[PDB]
């Protein structure tokens, strides 16, 4: 849309994020 | 490169479901962005993305 602003996706995506998060939670737990 | 009666920009047009109101003849975006137009032959809305 922009003008030669463009956004890059991140890395990790949300899911991949929930995933490390989880493995957290069920070390943790 | 579309000229519109003074809206000389480059874009790829697509088929819009945007619905002007009567008078109005071109859309804009949040930051002041052409986002459409109406084409003054066919009354018909293109967005320009
Ligand atoms: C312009 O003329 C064409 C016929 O050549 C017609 O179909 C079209 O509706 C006209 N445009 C407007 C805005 O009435």
């Amino acid at each position: 849309k922009f003008n030669g602003l463009t956004v890059l996706p991140p890395l990790l995506t949300d899911e991949m994020i929930a995933q490390y998060t989880s493995a957290l939670l069920a070390g943790t737990i | 490169n579309f000229n519109f009666n003074g809206l000389t920009g480059t874009g790829v047009l697509t088929e819009s479901n945007k619905k002007f109101l009567p008078f109005q003849q071109f859309g804009r975006d949040i930051a002041d962005t052409t986002d459409a137009v109406r084409d003054p032959q066919t009354l018909e809305i293109l967005d320009i993305t």
